[PDB]
């Protein structure tokens, strides 16, 4: 899901900033295993390891 | 009812305003052009400052 981060001026008018994943990286249930979450020690942890 | 309509349309105005303008809160007051009376105090002995 998207998330309103903050605003930005555009052509002298206030517009906002969203951020998601790519449109081809959330389409399948198998595409939800690309997203890696950071361990406290430093390295990456896969998402089908626990979820 | 003019103040009612002004801060009715201001509610629709406020989402496009920045987050900080929303967290601060903006105020709506009936405007009067003239000043009726200026009430002011002075210091006779020169002791206490401005």
């Amino acid at each position: 899901g998207s998330s309103y981060v903050n605003d930005f001026i555009d052509r002298g008018r206030v517009k906002r900033v969203y951020l998601q994943g790519r449109p081809d990286a959330r389409m399948n249930p198998d595409d939800l295993s690309k997203w890696y979450v950071r361990n406290d020690k430093g390295e990456m942890v896969p998402f089908n390891a626990f979820a | 009812i003019a103040q009612v309509q002004v801060q009715n349309k201001l509610q629709l105005a406020t989402p496009l305003l920045p987050q900080e303008v929303q967290r601060q809160g903006i105020r709506v007051t009936k405007a009067v052009k003239n000043f009726l009376m200026v009430v002011g105090v002075v210091s006779t002995d020169g002791s206490m400052t401005k």
